[PDB]
């Protein structure tokens, strides 16, 4: 009862006001236990040495709040944990003399950032002086995880939303300059720094490919600007005075493995490797979302009118950075253009469903959509040949790999094209043509040729499926 | 003001009832400046108050407020600030504007983070982390997918283990016992230190320490008992010699040594520094860099056994930094035969679940996959033997002659016998289905042969000779009678 009243006061201090449902839970409720899929684990907990924590859960459902030892999926909920301290069922001793309070009401990564970096790092002096002092090396290893994942929580807010790591370079302060343990934890820390730096610095298009399976010009543009900003923040981290002071102390200790490796193996703009200056050069860009149209306004006339201004904005070649516009990377950008094209083409084909026209309305939509799609394609082809006429001098010289999804899809549309064109042609002449035989055989011809042709047509429409990947087969 | 009232409400239930000294601590200007700078400052994220206690004719409680947090200083013994309670105040949001609006309307509960800890507890800091953060991270990595979730769990567990160890790490009562008077303190016998009885007691205790350390500094054969067991015992040697290193590095155990030096009783000072830890700690610290993972003994599928083999032979490439002796080339060959014995244990385990009862299909699959595993072993061990040829180029001083006459040769011949036996069984099944229009009567003879074959196959483990040889005396002659049928 005293632990329960003190629990009332603690939840008042850390969550809000004591609720009436809480006051009802003061007396143990089997309904509460069945809702929380647990037995009297708190009662067993006060006596049991093994169980050391309990967590209060601030659930919120339909603008209402509710309040188990082991934490649950904590996304909408504020948590308060109370911890045993080696004293079990001691009435004379004060309950809060026997328990610890912590809060996890925040998101866990930023909150671990808070609790740890704010409390743990400055405390450790006298436990050390009393102990073998290698507990401080243990604490230096602890000064490697929370904030490491805390600015990586910006990464995760990106990650949870979506391949763009933002690092957290942790630093530890030494009590003595000449010390193998201290110089070594510093050295290893900066080596992990170099590894994490290399991770984002070596993000090439090949790594883009190993991770992603659906590319886009938008994706490339955003990832370039994201490289710009991520490397800017990493350069801020590295330019910070204490980050340089760790390397200065390692140089004083002559641990010249960390320092030249941090200065050369790293690919930072301050490092002689210049790749951050590459993003500096690539900053001078303009881009435009015209092709990427999801809604209906992206008609096929639209798509064509988009391909014309796009193959018009792309005429800027002679003035482009020859490296970032190198004929191979340019062919790659054309392939990404075509991938946006194919995305929008299938997007429009979705509602097309000319295969599902009624017998009287068959091939009408099939024609209309078909020919307009073919117009869009042929225009892509001719304007892109105008583009191929831009074959000129840049850094690189490369053959063309202009074999894109839109070509396979042109073939996916070719089988439907020949199909529905022959269907409409065939039915048009078939209704009017029956024979010079007599009319028993003429009506035989109607009910004999139309069903035959429609079976062939529907089987055709069915076996026109894998033409996405095997146009020959289909 | 609201914050002050709130912290006052929080204080009373924790340790003792609200007091005028508690209120005066707030009223004090320094604590007010710290609280204001905390509320309005992105930089300072914590507030601390010390419930300091002063012992006189009667117990006295005073409260102070500081930015610095020496929570374990008070737990350390023989200090002025001992037995002082600690309070923690953390802010949620760093920006001053958000702190302002939250103080004006938001709940102080959501807006402040509060942490309380015992006074005078050695493992309190280790207990807090384990109790809260180790649980939250474990639940959350499972609940939602994150980058490096498994590495994160591992890291949390490692820190928890270190923290748990270091509480009881302190030295007391292998177990090395100091004198009672010395555990009291060092220079408490001004002239009683120069005593035969006391000196001989410290002397015999240190002789016993020497014997206890030696009995463990003195390893097993690297050709027996299993590679996993060897790795476990190497790790045990690491942690064990490490714990004893800290034992000897404790102050008290070295001050009884300094007392033996002060009394000139060298016959224990020096055997402790000579006969005892350096070479073993050395050799063990060089063996540490082994990347063991018990994949083979927990594999149940040939694919798992295979991708285990790459894993082990890629972890093994750290042969170089390991120490000369524990990584002796002959001891490496012994660990190789032991790896192969674990491999053949797992091979028999997976074969148990049974090609001699089951139809030719599982036999085709298992035989193919086991041959692929054997080729993987052969080639990855040939790369490891490339590493074994790397060894002499820098260590031509000594050689370990090829001792390849192990059980693995005999049982790999046994597996060759199984391969040929069962593949010819395969081909004969179809060929007998082509030969004699009486499918059943011919396959009946063949299956009688296969059945008495598989029943006589109970002798492999002890007698590859008995099993395979007798199996052949029967199967070869009966399959050659079936070859006489194929000759019909």
């Amino acid at each position: 009862d005293s632990p329960e009243d003190f629990i009332i006061n603690r939840l008042s201090q850390a969550l809000g006001i004591q609720k009436e449902k809480i006051k009802k839970s003061l007396e143990t409720q089997q309904d509460d236990k069945g809702e929380v899929t647990n037995k009297d684990e708190f009662q067993g907990f006060i006596q049991q040495d093994n169980s050391t924590n309990i967590l209060w859960v601030s659930g919120q459902s339909e603008k209402c709040t509710f309040y188990q030892l082991p934490p649950i999926d904590k996304f909408k909920k504020k948590g308060i944990a109370v911890i045993k301290l080696g004293l079990h069922k001691l009435t004379n001793e004060n309950v809060a003399k026997d328990v610890v309070v912590v809060e996890i009401t925040n998101n866990l990564l930023e909150h671990l950032n808070s609790v740890f970096n704010e409390i743990m790092s400055p405390v450790m002096q006298n436990p050390l002086n009393q102990q073998g002092w290698t507990d401080l090396v243990a604490k230096d290893l602890m000064e490697k995880f929370n904030n490491y994942v805390a600015q990586v929580y910006v990464l995760l807010g990106q990650i949870k939303g979506k391949m763009l790591p933002l690092p957290s370079h942790k630093l530890t302060s030494s009590d003595t300059t000449p010390d193998k343990d201290k110089a070594h934890v510093f050295e290893g820390s900066i080596i992990t720094w170099t590894k994490q730096i290399k991770n984002v610095l070596k993000l090439e298009p090949e790594q883009l490919l190993k991770y992603g399976n659906d590319p886009g010009p938008l994706a490339e543009i955003e990832f370039w600007q994201n490289k710009r900003d991520n490397l800017n923040l990493i350069d801020s981290q590295l330019k910070s005075v204490e980050v340089q002071n760790i390397l200065h102390f390692l140089d004083n200790n002559k641990s010249t493995y960390t320092t030249p490796f941090t200065k050369l193996q790293a690919e930072v703009k301050k490092a002689r490797l210049e790749a951050n200056e590459n993003y500096r050069y690539l900053f001078t860009l303009k881009d435009l979302f015209s092709k990427l149209q999801e809604s209906q306004p992206s008609d096929f006339p639209t798509l064509y009118e988009l391909f014309i201004p796009i193959m018009h904005t792309i005429l800027l070649i002679y003035n482009k950075s020859k490296t970032y516009n190198q004929p191979p990377r340019l062919v790659v950008l054309i392939r990404e253009i075509c991938n946006a094209i194919i995305s929008n083409a299938q997007a429009f084909v979705d509602k097309d469903t000319i295969f599902s026209l009624i017998d009287s309305k068959e091939t009408t939509e099939a024609c209309d959509k078909l020919q307009v799609t073919l117009d869009v394609c042929s225009k892509f082809k001719d304007a892109y040949f105008e583009y191929k006429a831009k074959a000129g001098g840049n850094w690189k010289l490369t053959s063309n790999a202009l074999f894109v999804r839109l070509d396979s899809f042109l073939e996916r549309c070719q089988d439907i094209l020949h199909l529905t064109n022959t269907i409409v042609q065939f039915n048009k002449l078939e209704k009017i043509e029956l024979g010079g035989t007599k009319g028993k055989t003429l009506t035989e011809s109607i009910a004999q040729i139309f069903k035959e042709f429609e079976e062939a047509v529907q089987a055709f429409t069915s076996v026109s499926y894998d033409i996405m990947n095997i146009a020959e087969k289909k | 003001s609201k914050r002050i009232a709130w912290m006052k409400t929080t204080i009373c239930d924790s340790l003792q009832l609200k007091d005028m000294i508690v209120e005066e601590s707030f009223q004090y200007e320094k604590n007010k400046n710290l609280l204001e700078q905390f509320l309005s400052g992105e930089g300072l994220n914590k507030i601390f108050a010390y419930y300091q206690v002063q012992e006189q004719a009667q117990n006295d409680d005073i409260k102070d407020t500081g930015a610095q947090d020496p929570v374990l200083f008070f737990t350390t013994g023989d200090l002025e600030k001992i037995q002082d309670k600690a309070v923690w105040f953390l802010r949620i949001t760093n920006p001053a504007d958000d702190k302002k609006k939250a103080s004006q309307q938001d709940g102080n509960d959501n807006d402040i983070i509060f942490g309380e800890i015992t006074p005078n507890t050695v493992p309190m800091l280790n207990a807090l982390m384990e109790s809260v953060y180790s649980r939250q991270i474990d639940h959350i990595i499972t609940e939602k997918i994150q980058f490096w979730g498994v590495a994160e769990e591992e890291q949390v567990l490692e820190f928890q283990q270190h923290s748990n160890k270091f509480s009881s790490e302190v030295r007391e009562a292998n177990l090395m016992s100091p004198g009672t008077e010395h555990f009291k303190l060092d220079y408490e016998a001004i002239s009683g230190l120069s005593e035969s009885e006391k000196m001989q007691h410290y002397e015999m205790k240190f002789n016993e320490w020497i014997n206890l350390i030696s009995s463990q500094l003195n390893r097993k054969d690297e050709k027996d008992a299993g590679p996993a067991t060897e790795l476990i015992y190497w790790r045990s040697r690491m942690q064990k010699i490490t714990n004893w290193s800290e034992q000897l590095k404790s102050k008290d155990f070295q001050i009884v040594k300094a007392s033996l030096q002060r009394h000139k009783n060298h016959d224990n000072q020096r055997p402790r520094g000579d006969e005892s830890l350096n070479e073993a700690k050395d050799n063990v610290k060089y063996l540490t860099t082994l990347e063991k993972f018990i994949e083979p003994l927990y594999n149940g599928t040939p694919q798992q056994i295979i991708d285990t083999l790459p894993a082990l032979m890629n972890a093994i490439k750290m042969i170089h930094t390991i120490a000369r002796f524990y990584n002796t080339t002959d001891k490496m060959t012994g660990l190789f035969i032991k790896i192969t014995n674990q491999m053949i244990k797992n091979c028999k385990d997976r074969i148990l679940n049974m090609i001699w009862e089951q139809d030719p299909a599982e036999l085709i699959e298992v035989l193919g996959s086991c041959i692929k595993l054997y080729c993987e072993y052969k080639k990855c061990y040939n790369d490891t033997k490339e590493k074994v040829a790397d060894m002499p180029k820098g260590k031509t001083f000594d050689f370990s002659d090829a001792q390849i006459f192990g059980k693995f040769d005999t049982f790999v011949r046994r597996l060759q016998k199984l391969i040929e036996i069962f593949s010819n069984i395969q081909q004969f099944n179809a060929l007998a289905k082509h030969n004699l229009e009486g499918m059943d009567v011919l396959t009946n003879k063949f299956k009688k042969i296969i059945d008495d074959f598989k029943k006589k196959g109970h002798n492999l483990l002890d007698t590859a000779n008995n099993k395979f040889d007798r199996d052949w005396v029967e199967f070869n002659v009966e399959i050659s009678h079936l070859d006489g049928e194929l000759q019909n």
